[PDB]
């Protein structure tokens, strides 16, 4: 399912399939710019991840601190930052309970929270 | 969501972020 | 099971019996000094909660976003910010995945890294 | 895990964090 989760990915996307390494690991691009990470991590589940570039300056740190609590619902959208203080989100979901367009769901969200903090 | 399928220099930032 | 996750973490604990709301939220306390709030918050998930007070001074905030990534891992300790500005942190934990054990496992954790951030 | 059963002002600290 983790590779069926991917083949209707790409349906709901019009998408050539997905090109996956051993470890599973795929990427897409996304407004030309933003590359989206997928890859499991679980047996039960799936990271999709990426970068967004540098820290404001300080102090959006507190206000994602802020936000780092706890959900009832399946993709939120976490930030880290990099060794080299790059914002790095990502969202991890159950494998078998994400459809298609779940997971495109997710990217937008990851998409919009980077556009937001870049 | 509006764009599609590939990569480059995350092969490197991505592989390793998977462990980090 | 929430009731049986509660009923085993007693029993691995000896204690009487976990009051808990009509919400099933239940309090425990550690050390004389820490309560830890344990709530179901899905239909899969309950969460595990605490108070540690205020945030250092500044910078333990990169700290803690520079660990805020991913894993396979149940059990993770996440930490966000308060309205008036402590520490909160908490784990998510899938109610069927989880053993009375593991659960004090988490707390001690949680506990752990109270201790650490105060 | 050392110590055991209670609560206070979190029945409110608590009761809201559960919302926030």
């Amino acid at each position: 399912t983790y590779s069926s989760l991917l083949e209707e990915f790409a349906t709901e996307l019009g998408l050539e399939e997905i090109e996956t390494n051993e470890l599973g690991h795929g990427a897409v691009t996304i407004d030309k710019i933003w590359v989206v990470h997928l890859a499991p991590i679980n047996e039960k589940e799936l990271v999709a991840f990426m970068r967004a570039g540098i820290l404001t300056g300080q102090s959006q740190l507190y206000d994602i601190l802020r936000k780092n609590l706890f959900s009832p619902l399946s993709g939120v959208i976490r930030c880290a930052l990099d060794k080299d203080d790059h914002w790095l989100l990502w969202s991890q979901l159950n494998i078998n309970d994400t459809s298609g367009t779940q997971l495109a769901s997710v990217l937008t969200s990851l998409v919009d929270k980077a556009v937001t903090l870049s | 969501v509006s764009t599609q399928a590939i990569t480059s220099d995350e092969r490197r930032f991505a592989y390793a972020v998977l462990e980090h």
